DNA sequence: ATCGAGAATCCCGGTGCCGAGGCCGCTCAATTGGTCGTAGACAGCTCTAGCACCGCTTAAACGCACGTACGCGCTGTCCCCCGCGTTTTAACCGCCAAGGGGATTACTCCCTAGTCTCCAGGCACGTGTCAGATATATACATCCGAT
DNA sequence: ATCGGATGTATATATCTGACACGTGCCTGGAGACTAGGGAGTAATCCCCTTGGCGGTTAAAACGCGGGGGACAGCGCGTACGTGCGTTTAAGCGGTGCTAGAGCTGTCTACGACCAATTGAGCGGCCTCGGCACCGGGATTCTCGAT
């Protein structure tokens, strides 16, 4: 009987509960805290990968190549604020020509 | 040998709940690896700095919950707060 | 004969370089740049070849992230042409 | 030597990704002068990690550690 | 109510500190619209500290803790 | 009679407000602003009076830090007058 | 016999060697590390307060009021890069009128 | 009561080595308090993140020295590295 | 500037090759079950100190006339950069070693952690009087409109 | 340009008064020893992988030229905004008042650390088959001189 499937997640809880112990974030961690943190990590990775497939579907591919994460991250107002600093390796950029440069 | 530490085969088993007829490439298994290690090592390094401000040496779930209303901007904080709370109330009753 | 107008090929190599993903500067005349900068701080280095294609994905993510905020300092002056007044304004507003 | 390795059209086709229409004839030198400032604020902070762990080989993790420190976090290599 | 508390000349004499010579007649409304965005990204992150430690009183340390998080560290009150 | 020219009193209230240290917005019509914003996230708060003079030292350090990088977007357009083209350019280059 | 005056500093070393132990930066700290860190904290505070007096001397005062730290910090190229993000409470700002605004 | 923790009377005894005919005001004792707590809690939180990158649980002086060449820009790194090194070699010999 | 001309671009449909999907096998890390100390939950009681409120007052917001100076609009002016060609240079791909240095295990002993126990440095609570801001007349610095 | 009557700002002068600096006293946090273990240094070794060199092959940089559309400076002018006086406003300040909540202590008990054995979930290596890249000819999309 695992510990994640006691709470029904997919991210591991035993693997996190060594990293709040051997990174020295603090000395003592609660028993619910590596459960509660494996949920918020899930809900964000289940948020990008929902949006990752729609760029994979709109562009008619099957796998999610790194270009498709760039459209998925940078075309949502709620999540670009979370990642306004970071970049992505070989991500490309959005199609965005200015208004006045048109013929 | 190099034994490992990755979040490869967990993220791949969240992709198979939202688009179960797609797949993921190799380098996106490297991006999504480094994406959740960002969100882990930004939230856990915030409740650490939050428990230090009140002279207290326990990272409970109540300090993670306050450290999600300060990193997720809006419309994710209104969900992921009420997402772990479901995931803790399905844990003490088992 | 046939010849386009100035203002056409620019609008078909923005719409081509905003869809591809690959490198834009070269590989080996950038690898020779990184080693010549690094023969000053510590002599006789040896780069991993996943770390010369790591700088090359960062500086391209720094210049593309500069012209997109430089060109807003050109259109603001009722003109469509960047110029070193515009680069130097892009870095004295953002942290220099 | 190699600052003229990044030629005229390779600076040109970078800027076409940024959405510019007509580059002047002076940006081709100014960009070379504002890129070599950026590599001297990364490689100077990437040798220092490599020199720290007694290694003579600047690995890919140390560069990502250098770019992370100044707010330009890079994905897709480790973290 | 109180967004018109910050009057016309008090926005004016702020901008004279910035070194401007002639303010247009439209900045006096735009500044009110870009200041109240800034206080809703501080007080929203300063109640959350005060709500955390079970206090009904937003002390001065929590504001400095809020301004520290978004790169606008403030000296002269505690740290 | 006597009357200056437009361009004089501006150059004697830049050189006066770049030497004094005190507040520029008021105290009590700013204290009424902070409470009215904070009656939304949690009702019935109670501020310490070293924390309403802590915001007032930060937002003045945010607007003065904005006009100094706004006015460089006005002089760049060969004019000496700021305008809401300039504020909106100052925040789309810096992180919005 | 103290520990600072074994090394001849002015910043305390016993007070730092609890803060590399009860902040959880790491678990084990060396014996030389809270000495070496009380030097670099001294050399910066002995760098600003050298420059703080010169603004106090040029403006003919005796105490160092918070205005004088603003001139001291922001008029040195080597130290403004260290503090390019931070502000100072009631610090004021530099006298800096642009070129074109002159009559 | 509130017992305290400040760096008040140490910074005041560095002011009396560089301008021994001046004094310091009240609020500058609050700024300089919060200034050295910045430099402390930025350097110590860097050698912490540096010892973690090499899988090592000791903050020696060699990790503080590498974490001063990355925070002090130039012409302070060429001094404060060779300032603590004098202050450690006056410590093992006593 | 509407129709035509043509260069380029969006899908058709076959080809094929090589990296994701997938069990298989090994093995270090999680889960189970007691024990221990102890941090935090809870309560209680002092007491700072923040909110309401007056009331006299005086700097400051608010409104209105107004002349001038810059905003924005136009027009010609002219070259600097786009574009298409023809050429030269060299990046790239592949080949093919020789060894530097990364990675790991292997024994060990110095270094910090922890417990112990007294003190002395640092802070709280007084307080004396010193720099500073005060005012006030006067003088030095800078314009603005007539000459 | 140069002179003139403001107009302001800067230089020097008594007088407080509320604010730093220093004496006076404690008490809890550092210091000095003493020990045990466990990390990190140090020694030493397979092989991964970078460095380097070269041939060939061609995509791409380089240089050169015609012209056309914009950057740049100027005339102009219409309205937008500053300067100033006077006129209502409400900031501020001292001052007394009310109790709400920060701020701190003891009093028990539940909570995670720690260890220790036990076994699966996780990964390393491992072929292998569907998804992605082409590779040529249809079909369109779309700017550009003209009758």
């Amino acid at each position: 009987k695992s510990r994640s499937n006691r709470a029904g997640l997919q991210f591991p809880v035993g693997r996190i509960h060594r990293l709040l112990r051997k990174g020295n974030y603090a000395e003592r961690v609660g028993a619910g805290a590596p459960v509660y943190l494996a949920a918020v990590m899930e809900y964000l990775a289940a948020e990008v990968l929902e949006l990752a497939g729609n760029a994979a579907r709109d562009n008619k591919k099957t796998r999610i190549i790194p270009r498709h994460l760039q459209l998925a991250i940078r075309n949502d107002e709620e999540l670009n604020k979370l990642l306004s600093g970071v970049t992505i390796a070989q991500g490309g950029v959005l199609p965005n020509i200015q208004a006045v440069l048109l013929p | 040998r190099k034994r490992k530490e990755s979040y490869a085969i967990y993220i791949y088993k969240v992709l198979k709940q939202v688009h179960p007829d797609t797949g993921i490439s190799s380098k996106a298994m490297s991006i999504m690896n480094s994406f959740v290690n960002d969100i882990f090592e930004r939230i856990a390094a915030e409740a650490s700095r939050l428990a230090h401000y009140n002279k207290r040496s326990t990272i409970t779930s109540r300090e993670i919950q306050t450290a999600v209303r300060l990193l997720l901007p809006g419309e994710l904080a209104k969900h992921a707060v009420s997402e772990g709370t479901k995931a803790v109330t399905k844990y003490t009753s088992s | 004969p046939h010849r386009y107008r100035p203002g056409t090929v620019a609008l078909r190599e923005i719409r081509r370089y905003q869809k591809s993903t690959e490198l834009l500067i070269r590989k080996l005349p950038f690898q020779r740049l990184v080693r010549e900068i690094a023969q000053d701080f510590k002599t006789d280095l040896r780069f991993q070849s996943s770390a010369v294609m790591a700088l090359q994905e960062a500086s391209e993510a720094y210049l593309v992230g500069l012209f997109e905020d430089t060109n807003l300092c050109a259109i603001h002056a009722k003109r469509v042409t960047i110029m070193p007044k515009d680069i130097q304004l892009a870095r004295r507003i953002r942290g220099e | 030597d190699n600052i003229q390795g990044i030629t005229k059209p390779a600076i040109r086709r970078l800027a076409r990704r940024g959405g510019v229409k007509r580059i002047s004839g002076l940006i081709y030198e100014e960009t070379r002068g504002v890129l070599k400032v950026f590599l001297e604020n990364v490689i100077r902070d990437a040798v220092t990690y490599t020199e720290h762990a007694k290694r003579k080989t600047v690995t890919a993790m140390d560069v990502v550690y250098a770019l992370k420190r100044q707010g330009r976090t890079l994905y897709g290599f480790g973290g």
